């Protein structure tokens, strides 16, 4: 417990420092802000376009042209600016669809990781997901995914089953490891060897059918009570 | 400028020197070619997909973790 | 599942004036349309590259299969890379690449990741899943015999692992038969790869219709700028040139809008492909009908010219 | 497989379950008689 708590505290501090120091860690919201700013800028910039008219200032064309001639140029300007606004609206609609997809993903992630424990591989961060914490952002949500990453792996030789008394024994919730010369049962995701017994193994069939079966003893906890 | 010329599937690249070893992609050019600033001059190289290692697969060998490192990662 | 589309670049000046000195100056009066279109297309191209990276770059290390390719009777020859072919693609990869096939200012930019590197990523994923099961997708890659990995995956579907050990040969034979039949299913079917071919056809058709509209007069006297500038005075040629320019700009903007919509669709497809990779290749999925019909055991990715094929 | 105390667990008397049936459950320790 103490080691896990220390690791969690160190990881939280490291996240803090990384967010403080990393130059472009939050690019996925800066991009939205920059896209909105650029869209507004181009919308305003298009206002200065002539669109084939003598001038882009309406008072100028009003002054230097008669109504019959000014009408055509004003129509050109109106069409240009209306088309620019239509393009802006279409781009905003596409960006809104993208943001809606992102928000749906964010809601799903909140539900699965924060309100539960997702069993999906990469949905709540790399490694086996334990829990997640949401953090508010100006235009989004930041998820801190706590995950269990195995480390310091050691190699052991294994067999699929153990033959004892002419019967094949399989591990109930573990794997068989040999430790060179002594067979044990250990959980898959953590090394905790245990003696092979009838409690942690189940029997099915003879040893003639299983490929790779090995000879070893299975200890019966009731055997000692001979009297 | 014509100081150095290199032909790439994306086009002709001028001002960058092709190096015969791979790094991580800094500035993507195309067709697997990436450019970066290294000890200084701009260099061009084929991007490296990552470290290569062979899993010690065997008929009766298994690896089990003897420790763990619970880690927290950020998603935005 | 398609993952990416063609990266298109357009020179608006050439497309609108066709490299004519006269109206190139006139096109300047219309403003920053060219910059908008260029930025949109560049964004689409970078999005395609990002889609490919997200789908195929999920593994940090390029795992290599061992030389002695015995996996308890299972035969992954059809999906593992070939040793002699220059492309180093697999049999099914070769078949997929063979099954689908494919100026005036419009050009195509190459993707950052070439087919060889995508095949390398696929080989790394295949080696990782074959030699280490789910471990390589959640931390250090831990070796395990393939028979024991399949026994573990049997437990994930509610079947005791003993069922596999007592039927290992039959299961291996069934796997080999199914893998062999996949080749025939892909070859014989006339539209097995219909989605990627549809993406390619849509791109080609969009480019063709964009090119074809240059001939349309749009109400002008002719569709050739040189003709108008030759026999019509500037006062009368300017109106015709404007009539052509507005139509061509509208056509290009329509092309860009359709490209943006189709790129959003491709992004959705690429996100689905990445999720499928993570949940079926790097692990076992309990979700129903997400990694094939039936109780999912495992999946294998295969490279395609513009997508990915999952052997569930 | 034979019904035994290893693969079954007890919860209450059998007059509260609809469709319950009468059958024997073998105790592996009974013949051992430790
Ligand atoms: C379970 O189904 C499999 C597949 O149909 C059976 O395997 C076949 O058995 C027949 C009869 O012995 C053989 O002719 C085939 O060659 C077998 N196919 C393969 C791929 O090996 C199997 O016998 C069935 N088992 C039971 C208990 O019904
Ligand atoms: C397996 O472990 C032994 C010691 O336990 C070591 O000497 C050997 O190098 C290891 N082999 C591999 C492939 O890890
Ligand atoms: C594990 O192997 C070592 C060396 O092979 C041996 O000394 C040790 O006794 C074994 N474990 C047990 C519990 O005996
Ligand atoms: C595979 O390993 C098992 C367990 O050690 C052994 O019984 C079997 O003979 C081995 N098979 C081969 C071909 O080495
Ligand atoms: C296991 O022991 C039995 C006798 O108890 C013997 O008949 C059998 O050959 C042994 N198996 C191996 C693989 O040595
Ligand atoms: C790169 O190295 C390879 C292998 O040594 C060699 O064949 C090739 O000519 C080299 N190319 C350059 C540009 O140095
Ligand atoms: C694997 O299958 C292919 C195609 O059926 C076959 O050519 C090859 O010999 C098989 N490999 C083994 C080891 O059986
Ligand atoms: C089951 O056995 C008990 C005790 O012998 C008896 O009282 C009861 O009626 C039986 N029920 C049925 C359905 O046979």
């Amino acid at each position: 417990q103490k080691l896990i708590a220390n690791q969690f505290n160190s990881a939280i501090g490291k996240i803090q420092d990384s967010l403080s120091s990393t130059a472009s860690a939050l690019g996925k919201l800066q991009d939205v802000v920059n896209h909105n700013a650029q869209a507004l800028n181009t919308l305003v910039k298009q206002l200065s376009s002539k669109f084939g008219a003598i001038s882009s200032v309406l008072n100028d064309i009003f002054s230097r042209l008669d109504p019959p001639e000014a009408e055509v140029q004003i129509d050109r300007l109106i069409t240009g600016r209306l088309q620019s606004l239509q393009t802006y609206v279409t781009q905003q609609l596409i960006r809104a669809a993208e943001i809606r997809a992102s928000a749906n993903l964010a809601a799903t992630k909140m539900s699965e990781c924060v309100l539960g424990q997702s069993k999906r591989v990469d949905f709540c961060g790399k490694g086996y997901h334990l829990m997640s914490f949401p953090q508010s952002a100006p235009h989004g949500v930041v998820f801190l995914h706590v995950t269990y990453v195995p480390a310091q792996e050691k190699n052991f030789t294994t067999a699929p089953a153990i033959c004892h008394d002419g019967k094949a024994h399989f591990p109930r919730e573990g794997v068989f490891v040999s430790n060179g010369t002594h067979w044990f049962v250990t959980q898959r995701n953590f090394y905790e060897p245990q003696i092979i017994t009838t409690d942690n193994t189940f029997v099915s069939g003879n040893c003639d059918v299983v490929i790779g079966i090995v000879n070893n003893t299975v200890y019966d906890p009731l055997q000692p009570e001979l009297d | 400028t014509g100081s150095n010329v290199f032909q790439t599937r994306a086009g002709c690249l001028i001002g960058a020197e092709y190096v015969n070893n791979s790094y991580e992609c800094d500035i993507p050019i195309g067709a697997g070619i990436c450019a970066s600033y290294q000890t200084q001059s701009i260099i061009a190289y084929t991007m490296s997909l990552g470290a290569e290692n062979s899993v010690a697969y065997s008929n009766n060998s298994i690896a089990i973790p003897t420790n763990f490192t619970i880690s927290v990662t950020t998603e935005i | 599942l398609p993952v990416s589309m063609t990266k298109t670049s357009v020179d608006c000046t050439m497309y609108i004036c066709g490299d004519s000195t006269e109206c190139s100056n006139l096109l300047l009066q219309y403003g920053s349309f060219c910059t908008q279109l260029k930025r949109a297309l560049t964004g689409i191209a970078v999005e395609q590259d990002k889609n490919t990276q997200e789908v195929f770059a999920q593994v940090k290390q390029i795992y290599k299969t061992p030389p002695i390719k015995y996996f308890g009777g299972f035969n992954f020859s059809q999906i593992l890379p070939d040793p002699s072919k220059p492309s180093k693609r697999s049999f099914i990869e070769d078949l997929l690449f063979n099954k689908v096939t494919l100026f005036k200012g419009l050009t195509v930019l190459p993707p950052l990741l070439t087919d060889e590197m995508i095949a390398q990523y696929t080989s790394a994923l295949l080696a990782g899943t074959i030699t280490s099961g789910w471990t390589f997708g959640a931390g250090a890659a831990l070796q395990i015999p393939f028979a024991m990995q399949m026994a573990y995956r049997f437990n994930g579907i509610g079947v005791t692992q003993n069922v596999l050990y007592e039927n290992q040969k039959l299961i291996a034979n069934q796997f080999n038969s199914a893998i062999g039949k996949i080749q025939d299913s892909l070859s014989s079917t006339a539209s097995a790869l219909g989605k990627l071919q549809d993406v390619v056809n849509h791109n080609a058709q969009a480019l063709n219709t964009l090119v074809k509209q240059l001939s349309s007069k749009f109400g002008a006297i002719s569709s050739v700028l040189n003709d108008i500038f030759s026999r019509l005075d500037p006062p009368e040629a300017e109106v015709q040139i404007d009539r052509l320019i507005t139509g061509r700009l509208q056509s290009l903007q329509t092309y860009v809008t359709q490209q943006l919509i189709r790129a959003a669709e491709i992004r959705a497809s690429a996100n689905l492909a990445a999720t499928k990779m993570s949940e079926c290749v790097l692990g076992q999925s309990k979700r129903v009908d997400f990694c094939g019909k039936g109780y999912h055991l495992m999946s294998f990715p295969q490279s395609a010219p513009h997508g990915v094929v999952f052997l569930h």
